[PDB]
């Protein structure tokens, strides 16, 4: 019958779903291990302030930045944290290269069940981006409303 | 200046609302070859397409958003996208959000003691911009299903989105300035 | 017959327009979620973050250009915006590079006639930046002269 | 029959060994040119730069991994080392990516059996880092206990 | 006759020599313009220290880092400096993508006048790297010797 | 907030341990065509494969991890991978590490003076998550080496890994808080 | 060090201007096969092409920038590029900007009181370098649109661009130094 | 401790020198198929190749670095690379630099008032490491002009390079410590 155009989430096609779930798990584990090796030791603590800024949220942000090949405002300084960072960097290099080898080809494959990319092949990432902006707006508004109510109760 | 900022924000809000209202209500969204009956140059909008040459010049025909095709092996994603395009839910949502932001900015002038109305107007304006983005993407992607070009109605909506985001930025800046002035008065 | 701007061939015009639209929207949302809350200002009043509208646009441009930045969002909403923008940027730039590699393999060395457009864009940007710098300097000099009187 | 480490196929193992050799040499030269001069120390005595041997190795690794760093060389010799390492890194990584695309284009989605090796390397690195952190903590605790006596 | 193996400097093959000379010229011009727009204005100066750290040497370092897709410790903060940086970033993206599209294929082409890369195809970059390390060592040693002689003359 | 943190940590530890034990024991890992007699819809876990529907519905057979014949011992890497999968050493090691983390949590809740027990529990939870990741990768790789789907035991293991990492983070936070409180008390007393 | 900086700036400005003028005037830009009669080794610059060796050695002919026939006018971009090359507007603009930079240098050396002239000279030098870059790109692109080589006029233009950028950097440094000295004197006096 | 650091530096320098001297002086650089007369398993070095099996086992033959080929259309780059490989200029240069670094270390031990001898030793050691890098690259690239493997002479040279770089690092650290001690004494 009719040739099937790639789906709205065809940007996940180059890698298998098993690889995607393993990537999520590896990211979570790397963030947890980085936070652990950074913050667990009381000798890294000075009421008290840590020598580094690698909390759990900051560790997750660092791992996400390293995977997106972007980079953040912090970098591990200890020997143990640097091992985690370097091995995660090597993993990111291999995985991202394998993913981006043939992304454009994966975004336009027609299946029966060179051309420029059209907006229909990237509408999915555009939808996800707008949804993320809306989610961030909702979270910020909720935070402001809760803070205002708390301040009003404090002053009342 | 506070007066200059208010004038700029109100002017931008009204201009964006007018541009988007024209964009929704006009029939120059796209130029393409087609038939205005039931293959000459045709100018198309959101609901109707009309010819510009030949014996059928000046005749407008409604857009069939659900063509009577073979229909076998049809994913629900295509039907959902076609329904979104036919209803024009996101352009209309952008129109309503822009109008509500305009009412909020009008209300703040008559409710100067209240400061969250300006923040609400800014939120409405940026949400209208995001709605414009989603509606533009939906319309273009639905156009996919060999030479075509867009008229000024589509670019009217583009400028409406840009102006709406700029006006939202200005409104949030006004909110920041009002709260900073309140904090400075409290400190002294 | 590829033109001077043949490096834009791998993506369509609609994709480029929506890229500009998305960049503007992400920058505006970043500024909004960074600066709207009065509880993020402490004492003129100095914000807890350096994410103004200008800095937000600079951060978004650096993220899309694979070049990095000197500042990073720290709040939850700001980091949500940054992460979703990073995902969008990675997908779009990887798609552009893959389709460009496809386009260039339709082993012959690239000629200058294929990148003359990007060279022209670079020189035009340099000229524009110089113009803004001199205009700002002239404005400041005129203001200083008026104040000195 | 590609193995678990088939992601190293695009380059020969001789190139990999020479890459390790070059990384070691560049890091050592960076440390030398950063710290050998007594005129770069000012007053314990604190150096003008933060480029020790450990930090030099970290900088070189970050440069090769396309990940960036928090510090950058500032002297002429250090910047010469950094620039030549940047050129080498760009060439080598670009060649690896091009040959990897060629190897993968010999549209079928990649399977986990092709990247299990990199996953194993990641988990082994995590375990090693945890072991070093725990050993350092035990050493510090034992030293504190001995000093408290 | 015998097939000709790629030369020691075959890594310059993907781009024409005209493109290479124009890249060098564009890099020099961008560094000069960045330094100019950063440092020329006396209103950016505070005996006096500049608001930014974008001197000529630092501007050259920033432009080299931007071209190698590495990044440095400084970032332009003014509107004009940011325009220069953004246009240079766009230029770098286009040029680097065009260069790295088919580098491996350009490094192994045999001419009459998939396989893994061998060390013979990268011996050129290895030679250049070792030469750069030697040059840096020589410059550092010369600097130390000159400083020692100057200090000895100052104390004598 | 220490008590609520302890309660959440214990609940998460028990949940992760229970999920991992159920996932290891149960055979609802993969749905694929196969035979249970020593081609129909069958389900397979880590030890045995059983068939659904048909005349042989509900019949279970043990998985043979060395198929074909001729005993092809050509490359030791394949033999090592097959032995690692057959032993199921990594999911079971994850279960054991989760149990030791729970035991450390219980012991810390009793002693209330030795702070290294909390750190040991967090380390055990993190290592259990890593072992679960390794076991998942080994299982999938051996499966790859006819459409298929994953059952609820696979997702039970995934949820176990996630909860184990969460509990490890909570335990490390608890250890950090205990050291901070001890340092504050030491500063106040002296 | 101000005097030696001034001397270096003047020498570099004159050298860049002389090199650019010689490169524009001379016809030793490209070596390629061609004809000088209105296929042999010929040399060509920006205006005329002359042949080397043979019976027609030393004969020069003006370059026709609109070859072929039929006056193909379908795309305005090609016509714009051909007109830009034929006018040689960018190399000549670079020469003019270099001359204005030199004039500014001389005027500053005469006035010694108005500091904006040094800044104008530096701006002119930078703009001259940019115009030289644009002219080089336009020339090469039009040439692309039989092995060839570049003569010493092309490298004279390249050296002119490099020296112009160097002199622009020196002039900006001089302007910065003058403002620093003025600020120091103002601080000392008040 | 300073004594421990100096002992480690001297031990590493001697070990690296011995390892490279064995590497240059042995014939186990490469294992490959070939003929030891004028196609069985052969072990090759820098100057001679010998067989390990067959009737010709134990016989060594010199390596022909300039084979009598057609020689037409031969670029000078290949000839220069062949000359560099045949002369083994970089392995010998590394050996000389390592020996000179050892002599500098000994002199510094006998000339403790002089501090630049240690810096010279560090320079010599890192230069020997870079020479090792270039030498192995030259040897491998010349081997290009189907199964082969390297013996323990090549890996001995590799470990010699690693140890030489480590010893250079230690020597530069000793130089830093001596200058820091002098500066601390001058300050007080
Ligand atoms: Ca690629
Ligand atoms: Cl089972
Ligand atoms: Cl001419």
């Amino acid at each position: 019958p009719q040739k099937s155009k790639p789906g709205v989430f065809s940007f996940l096609d180059p890698l298998a779903y098993e690889i995607w779930m393993c990537i999520v798990f590896a990211y979570i584990g790397v963030s947890v291990v980085l936070f652990l090796v950074s913050r667990f030791s009381p000798y890294e603590w000075h009421s008290s302030e840590s020598t580094n800024e690698f909390g759990i949220f900051n560790s997750l942000w660092f791992s996400l930045g390293a995977f997106m090949q972007q980079g953040c405002d912090i970098s591990p300084r200890s020997l143990s944290g640097r091992i985690v960072g370097g091995v995660w960097w090597f993993f990111t290099l291999i995985i991202i290269s394998s993913y981006t080898a043939n992304l454009a080809a994966f975004l336009t494959v027609e299946r029966m069940v060179t051309s420029a990319l059209s907006l229909s092949n990237v509408a999915g990432v555009f939808y996800i981006l707008v949804g993320g902006l809306g989610l961030a707006m909702l979270v910020a508004l909720i935070e402001f409303c809760y803070k205002s109510r708390a301040e009003a109760k404090r002053m009342k | 200046d506070r007066g200059v900022q208010m004038l700029l924000t109100t002017v931008g809000a009204f201009a964006a609302f007018s541009l988007m209202t024209i964009a929704v209500g006009t029939d120059y969204w796209l130029y393409s070859r087609g038939v205005c009956k039931t293959e000459v140059m045709t100018h198309s909008g959101l609901w109707r397409t009309c010819c510009l040459e030949g014996n059928f010049k000046g005749l407008c025909k409604q857009i069939d958003h659900f063509p009577e095709d073979a229909d076998y092996e049809a994913d629900t994603a295509e039907y959902f996208l076609r329904a979104v395009r036919a209803s024009s839910i996101f352009p209309i949502l952008s129109v309503i959000l822009l109008f509500m932001g305009g009412l909020c900015i009008a209300a703040s002038e008559f409710y100067k003691t209240r400061h969250n109305i300006i923040l609400s107007a800014g939120i409405f304006f940026v949400s209208a911009g995001l709605s414009n983005i989603i509606g533009i993407i939906v319309y273009i992607s639905a156009n996919a299903g060999n030479s075509y070009s867009y008229g000024w109605s589509f670019y009217f909506g583009a400028l409406s989105f840009i102006i709406a985001e700029m006006v939202g930025v200005l409104a949030v800046h006004m909110f920041i300035d009002r709260h900073k002035q309140l904090r400075a008065t409290a400190r002294a």
